[PDB]
C-alpha cells in the first residue's frame, strides 16, 4: 500500500509535469514560428494600456509608469489609469502621475459601473490624452471597469493592456502581449509572463521560481491547447471586441478576490481562445512576510475554488482539444487530495522506510523540475526552487484547507484567518514528534533501518547545504535580480 | 526491560512440526530486536535466527533454508518454525532482545535481554 | 527635462537628459525670417518621416545608446538652405504624431 503509494507520487505527478514539458515547448515552438513571420516595426493593434491601483508605493507607480512609457510599441492610444482614490492620502499617489505624463487627472464624482448612464463620455470628453481617474474607492474590478469604458471609448482602440499598478514592464511587453491576438481570428486574450524581482528573502526567492514554473511550464501547456485559465494580473491584452461583449456579465458576478481569473473564465465561456507569450516580460514584487503569503494564497485558494466549475462547466465549448481543461482541472483538485491523504496515512502508520522513501521521492521529482527550470531559464538559482517543497506544505496546503473551509462555511478575524494553520502545523509538529517516539530505536545491523537513517540524514544535509549555498548568495547578493539591484540603487539614491 | 518465557520444546525424533515462541513482556516490543540463540553440550552459545525490528530474517549460514522466523506485534511473541529436524541440533533454544545495537547481532554480548530456555529431545 | 545642443555637410544633435523610447524626435528648417519649416521626424525606437521636398536625400539616424542624433546632406543645395533646429516631443499629453512645431515643447539652438 505504502510503496505502491509512493510509487503512484513520482508517476502522476512527474509524469504529467514531464507532459506540461512537452506541451510548453511545443507552444514555444509555435509562437516563435508566428514572431519569425512579424514583419520589422510591425505595428497594426492599437492598444489603450490601463493600469488600476489603490495604494501603491510612489516610487514604485513611478517605475511602472516610466517602463510603460518606455514601450517601443508605435501604436498606442493613451494611458488610461484609474485609481480608487478620491481622497487626500490616495492623492499623493496620484501626483505621481502628474510628474510622469500630465496634469489631466479627472476627479468624477461617481463610479462608473455603479451609474446609470455606464458609458465612457460621463467622465472623459476628449479621447486623445492621457487621463487619470480618481474615482472612489469600491474595489479593483470597478477599476478596472472604468479603465474598459474609457478604453472602448475610441473607435479606433482594437485592443486593451491590463497593467498591475507596480508592474515593471520590459521595452519590448506591449508589442508581444498584443501580437498573438493578430495571429488567429480565434485568440482573443493574451497572457505575458510575470516574472518577480524582489528575489532576496527565502520566500520571495521560493515564490519566484513558482512564479516562473506556474508561467512557463503549467501556463504555456495550456497555451499549446490555447485554453489559458487565468490571464496573468501583472500583464495580459485583451481584444476590445471580447472585452465590450463580457465586462457587463464579468461585473456584478453574484466576487471581489477573483479579478482576473473569472475574466479570463468569461473568455472560455464565451467560446473564445487564450494564449500565452513568454517573450513578454513584466516584472511584479512577491509577497515576503509568510502570514502574508498564507492569506494571499488563501484568498487566491478561495477564487480558484468558486472558479475551477465555471471552468469545468465551459470545457464542453471547446469540443475536442478541450479535454485538456478539462484533465488539468481533475489533477488540481486530486492532486491536493491525494497528497493529504497520502501524508496523513503515511503520519498516521509511523514507518521509517515509507517515511524515508516519501521524502526522497518527493525531493527527487522536486530535482527534476527544478533541473528543466534551470536548464530553460539558464539560471542555476533555479534549483532553490527545491526548498519550495517546504512551503507547500506549510504555506499552501494550510491555505487550501482554509480555503476550503472557509467556501463551505460561505480575535475572531485571527482564528478566521490564521487557525488551521496553526494547527496544521501543530498536526505535522505532533505526527514528527509520534515518530521519533514510537520508533526510538538504533538498529545498525538492519539494511532496512541503515536505509532509513541514511536517508533522512542525507537530505537533512541536502536541505542544509542548499540553505548555506542560499545564505552565501544573500551575503554575497548573488540572488538579487539584476532590476532588483538597479531599484535598489535608484531608491537609495533617490 | 523485557522479560522473555519460552515455550516448546517436544520430541521430534525424526521430523515433524512444533513450534517454539518466546513471548515478551515489555514496553515496546515493536522496537526490540529478536533473536535466537542455541547452548549445546560441546559448545557454549550459538546464533540459529533473529528477526530485525522491521520484519527482516537472519539465519545462520549452516541452516539457512530449513528455517523460518516471524513476529507477532499484536501479542508481543516471536516464533521460530522447525524444518527437517536434524540430530545435531539438540542444543538448548534460548530467546534474546535488544533496542540499541550495532553491526554485530550473531554475538551473545551484543544482547541484552535472555529468558529461560526449553530443550529440544531430536 | 532635456537640453537638446545641435553642431554643424552632416548635423548631429546631442539631447542631454533622459530620452524615454516614446518621444519623438523631429529636425525643422527656418528660413530666412519667414516662418519654420518640417524636414524629419522620427521616435526613439523607428518609424521615420520625411518632408516631400527631403525625399531619400537626407537620412535620419538615431544612436539610442548615448543619447544623440545625425541627419546626413546627401544631396544638400543651396535652394534647401535655412536655420535647422532639434525638437523632442514628448508622449506626455497625447501620443498623437504631428507635424506641428507648436506641439514639440524641447527645442534646441538654430544651427547656420
Ligand atoms: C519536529 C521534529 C522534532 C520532527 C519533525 C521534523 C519535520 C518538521 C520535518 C523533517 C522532515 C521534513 C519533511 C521532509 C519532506 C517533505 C516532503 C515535501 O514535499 C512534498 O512531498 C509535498 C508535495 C510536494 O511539495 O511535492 C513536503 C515537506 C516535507 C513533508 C517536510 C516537512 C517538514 C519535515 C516533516
Ligand atoms: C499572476 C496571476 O495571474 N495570479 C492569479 C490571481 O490574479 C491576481 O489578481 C490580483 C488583483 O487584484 O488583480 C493581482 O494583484 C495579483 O497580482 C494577481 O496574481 C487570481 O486572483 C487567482 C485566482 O485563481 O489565480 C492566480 O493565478
Ligand atoms: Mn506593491
Ligand atoms: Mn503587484
Amino acid at each position: 500500500s505504502a510503496v505502491w503509494g509512493i510509487s503512484v507520487y513520482g508517476v502522476f505527478v512527474l509524469g504529467f509535469y514531464i507532459a506540461q514539458i512537452v506541451f510548453s515547448e511545443f507552444n514555444r515552438m509555435r509562437l516563435s514560428d508566428w514572431i519569425s513571420l512579424r514583419p520589422d516595426n510591425w505595428n497594426a493593434t492599437r492598444v489603450a494600456v490601463i493600469i488600476a491601483g489603490y495604494r501603491e508605493d510612489p516610487f514604485m507607480f513611478k517605475k511602472c509608469l516610466e517602463s510603460v512609457r518606455d514601450s517601443e510599441y508605435g501604436n498606442v492610444a493613451r494611458l488610461i489609469c484609474v485609481i480608487d482614490g478620491d481622497e487626500e492620502e490616495d492623492l499623493k499617489m496620484a501626483e505621481i502621475y502628474k510628474q510622469v505624463y500630465n496634469d489631466n487627472v479627472k476627479k468624477p464624482g461617481v463610479v462608473l459601473c455603479e451609474s446609470e448612464n455606464k458609458n465612457g463620455s460621463t467622465i472623459d470628453s476628449d479621447v486623445s490624452k492621457n487621463i487619470c481617474i480618481l474615482q472612489p474607492h469600491r474595489g479593483k474590478r470597478e477599476s478596472l471597469y472604468t479603465g474598459f469604458q474609457l478604453a472602448s471609448m475610441d473607435p479606433s482602440v482594437h485592443a486593451v493592456v491590463l497593467i498591475d499598478s507596480d508592474t515593471v514592464l520590459e521595452k519590448n511587453a506591449i508589442l508581444e502581449v498584443v501580437y498573438p491576438l493578430s495571429c488567429d481570428p480565434n485568440i482573443k486574450a493574451v497572457a505575458g509572463e510575470c516574472k518577480i524581482w524582489n528575489t532576496d528573502t527565502i520566500l520571495s526567492m521560493l515564490v519566484s521560481w513558482r512564479y516562473f514554473s506556474a508561467f512557463n511550464v503549467e501556463r504555456g501547456a495550456q497555451s499549446l491547447w490555447k485554453t489559458v485559465q487565468c490571464v496573468g494580473g501583472p500583464l495580459g491584452a485583451y481584444t476590445i471586441d471580447i472585452i465590450n461583449e463580457i465586462k457587463d456579465p464579468w461585473i456584478t458576478q453574484t466576487c471581489t478576490y477573483g479579478d482576473d481569473r473569472r475574466l479570463t473564465n468569461e473568455v472560455l465561456m464565451r467560446g473564445k481562445k487564450i494564449v500565452y507569450t513568454p517573450f513578454a516580460v513584466g516584472w511584479s514584487d512577491s509577497p515576503t512576510n509568510v502570514m502574508r503569503y498564507i492569506v494571499q494564497q488563501t484568498r487566491w485558494s478561495k477564487s480558484w475554488c468558486r472558479e475551477i466549475w465555471y471552468t469545468l462547466g465551459s470545457a464542453w465549448k471547446h469540443g475536442f482539444s478541450g479535454i485538456y481543461l478539462a484533465f488539468e482541472c481533475m489533477y488540481q483538485i486530486m492532486y491536493f487530495f491525494l497528497v493529504m491523504y497520502l501524508f496523513s496515512y503515511i503520519a498516521i502508520k509511523a514507518d521509517i522506510r515509507a517515511q524515508t522513501a516519501t521524502v526522497l521521492v518527493s525531493t527527487l521529482v522536486t530535482i527534476i523540475k527544478s533541473s528543466y527550470l534551470a536548464l530553460r531559464a539558464k539560471n542555476l538559482k533555479a534549483f532553490y526552487f527545491v526548498l519550495y517543497t517546504y512551503v507547500y506544505f506549510f504555506c499552501m496546503i494550510p491555505a487550501r484547507i482554509t480555503a476550503m473551509f472557509t467556501m463551505f462555511d460561505i480575535v475572531w478575524l485571527w482564528a478566521k484567518q490564521f487557525l488551521i494553520t496553526y494547527m496544521w502545523w501543530a498536526g505535522v509538529l505532533a505526527a514528527g514528534v509520534y515518530s521519533i517516539v514510537d520508533n526510538w530505536y538504533f538498529d545498525w545491523a538492519d539494511i532496512q533501518y541503515r536505509f532509513a537513517l541514511v536517508g533522512i540524514c542525507s537530505y537533512l544535509v541536502f536541505v542544509s547545504i542548499v540553505l548555506v549555498i542560499y545564505l552565501i548568495g544573500k551575503i554575497t547578493t548573488w540572488n538579487y535580480t539584476p532590476l532588483q539591484k538597479e531599484l535598489i540603487e535608484e531608491r537609495y539614491l533617490h | 526491560q523485557v522479560q522473555l518465557v519460552e515455550s516448546g520444546g517436544g520430541l521430534v525424533q525424526a521430523g515433524g512440526s512444533l513450534k517454539v515462541s518466546c513471548a515478551a513482556s515489555g514496553r515496546a516490543f515493536k522496537t526490540y530486536r529478536m533473536a535466537w540463540f542455541r547452548q549445546a553440550p560441546g559448545k557454549e552459545r550459538e546464533f540459529v535466527s533473529g528477526i530485525s525490528a522491521l520484519e527482516t530474517t537472519y539465519y545462520a549460514d549452516s541452516v539457512k533454508g530449513r528455517f523460518t522466523i516471524s513476529r507477532d506485534n499484536t501479542k508481543n511473541t516471536v516464533s521460530l518454525q522447525m524444518d527437517s529436524l536434524k540430530p545435531e541440533d539438540t542444543a538448548v533454544y534460548y530467546c534474546a532482545a535488544r533496542r540499541y545495537g550495532g553491526t554485530d547481532y550473531t554475538t551473545t554480548g551484543s544482547y541484552d535481554y535472555w529468558g529461560q530456555g526449553t530443550q529440544v529431545t531430536v | 527635462q532635456v537640453q537638446l545642443v545641435e553642431s554643424g555637410l552632416r548635423l548631429a544633435c546631442a539631447a542631454s537628459g533622459r530620452i524615454f523610447s516614446s518621444d519623438t524626435l523631429a529636425w525643422f528648417r527656418r528660413a530666412p525670417g519667414k516662418e519654420r519649416e518640417f524636414v524629419a521626424a522620427s521616435r526613439w525606437s523607428g518609424g521615420g518621416t520625411d518632408y516631400d521636398s527631403v525625399k531619400g536625400r537626407f537620412t535620419f539616424s538615431r544612436d539610442n545608446t548615448f543619447n544623440t542624433m545625425c541627419l546626413e546632406m546627401n544631396s544638400l543645395k543651396p535652394e534647401d538652405t535655412a536655420v535647422y533646429y532639434c525638437a523632442l516631443r514628448t508622449a506626455r499629453d497625447s501620443y498623437y504624431y504631428t507635424r506641428n512645431p507648436t506641439g514639440y515643447d524641447y527645442w534646441g539652438q538654430g544651427t547656420q
